[PDB]
């Protein structure tokens, strides 16, 4: 997360770290949607240009985390996956269209102060909340700047990072990129001259873009960190998987 | 992953120069040389192969994740405690080098006591 | 609010979703959620 801040403890109790157990690394962010199911980006699991096709044997999820690196004994939960479900129409070749994956936990996890599921939007929530200018929230353990001069070490957060970003209208998203945008995407970020900055970056992918409803006080996951063009560049915006548009697929997989 | 321009095709543009540049080829997964005409094209266009790899190849990522304190969290032998519960727990066995099951009472014991094999292996079978 | 998924396959948690134990559950607002609500006045 670029131009964000350290998240408070328990700020984002649905936040999930997708973790590689071999060369121990943060692969991606994710989110807890029940005691059993985790939502992430398809490209976190499957990307043929990098020879990437992660199985349940390759991965762990770490839930309830604050520190990126500390083993948070008795607060974080570490668990294996039962199954992986990638959208069958995921367009990895062109534009990451339908960048969505469902992760079934091997065992249901117990909820706590630090572990709690996010809501998925219904039709009315999506209609009321998806307005240009309205701000959502992005969280992750990814890079704090796009580039470094000596080492990727200088851009690592010690704890979970948070940034709030305004939704952007279609025409502005379209003109910012040479890549083709679909209704399975929306973009977010400040415009040049708005005087504010912030973006997701490498390592934040798969993480949640959430909005707090003024109607019922609940947090809803509206998007998944999908792609961008660098991190926090002027005239550019982050793109997010439009979760409500892909809700029919989520229900089909879970049912 | 994130960088969308990496999935754009190589674009020479309409200008007539032969400038050696690099682009990420998604079919091969390799940063590949092409001739750039000197005007237009797209962001899948790098002066060096290193610049391309940094922008478009699999990234350099830290492995600075902490494991359990070995002395207190992994070395001690399994301890059931004082209670009479029958909870299946995992402990790192220094002799065998494996995380193994033991029966835990629910109270007392030591830090070498984990709820899954995979948590134990994560925090004990690393440095 | 009313839950959308079937609990038998979804598991538990949907009924209480999106309400954070350390924030909404104790009526404590977080550092920047005011910014989010302010955007509702400002936005379309
Ligand atoms: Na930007």
């Amino acid at each position: 997360i670029v131009e964000g801040q350290d998240a408070e403890v328990g700020l984002s109790p649905w936040q999930v770290m997708l973790f590689r157990k071999s060369p121990q690394e943060l692969l991606c962010g994710a989110s807890l949607i029940s005691d059993r199911w985790v939502l992430t980006a398809a490209h976190c699991l499957l990307y043929p240009p990098w020879d990437k096709n992660f199985t349940v044997d390759d991965l762990l999820v770490r839930i309830g985390k604050h520190s990126r690196t500390r083993y948070e004994r008795k607060v974080e939960k570490i668990s294996m996956l039962d199954k992986i479900y990638i959208h069958p129409r995921y367009n990895w070749k062109e534009n990451l269209d339908r960048d969505i994956a469902l992760l079934k936990l091997k065992r249901p996890i117990e909820l706590s102060d630090y572990i709690h599921p996010v809501c998925l939007p219904d039709k009315q929530t999506a209609a009321k909340l998806l307005h240009a200018g309205f701000k959502g929230r992005v969280t992750g353990w990814g890079n704090r700047r796009e580039t470094w001069t000596t080492s990727v070490a200088e851009v690592q957060p010690s704890v979970l990072q948070v940034v709030n970003l305004p939704l952007v209208e279609r025409p502005v998203c379209k003109a910012s990129t040479r890549i083709r945008i679909t209704d399975n995407m929306f973009c977010a970020g400040y415009k040049p001259g708005e005087g504010k900055r912030g973006d997701a970056c490498e390592g934040d992918s798969g993480g949640p873009f959430v909005m707090k409803s003024p109607y019922n006080n609940r947090w809803y996951q509206m998007g998944i960190v999908s792609w961008g063009e660098g991190c926090d560049r002027d005239g550019k915006y982050g793109f997010y998987t439009h979760v409500f548009r892909l809700k029919k697929w989520i229900q089909k997989v879970i049912d | 992953q994130r960088n969308g321009f990496c999935r754009l095709p190589a674009d020479e543009g309409i200008c007539k120069a032969l400038i050696p540049r690099f682009y990420f080829n998604t079919e091969t997964g390799k940063c590949t040389m092409f001739s750039y005409g000197g005007c237009g094209g797209n962001e899948n266009n790098f002066e060096t192969i290193e610049e391309c790899q940094k922008a478009c190849g699999a990234p350099e990522r830290v492995n600075d994740f902490e494991s359990a304190d070995f002395k207190t969290g992994c070395e001690p032998a399994a301890d059931s405690g004082s209670c009479a519960g029958q909870l299946e727990r995992w402990f790192y066995n220094v002799q065998s080098g494996e995380c193994e099951t033991f029966v835990y009472g629910g109270c007392g014991g030591n830090d070498n006591n984990y709820e899954s094999e995979e948590e134990c292996e994560l925090v004990c079978k690393n440095m | 609010f009313q839950p959308f998924f079937n609990e038998k396959t979804f598991g538990a948690g949907e009924a209480d979703c999106g309400l954070r134990p350390l924030f909404e559950k104790k009526q404590v607002q977080d550092q920047t959620e005011k910014e989010l609500f302010e955007s509702y006045i400002e936005g379309r």
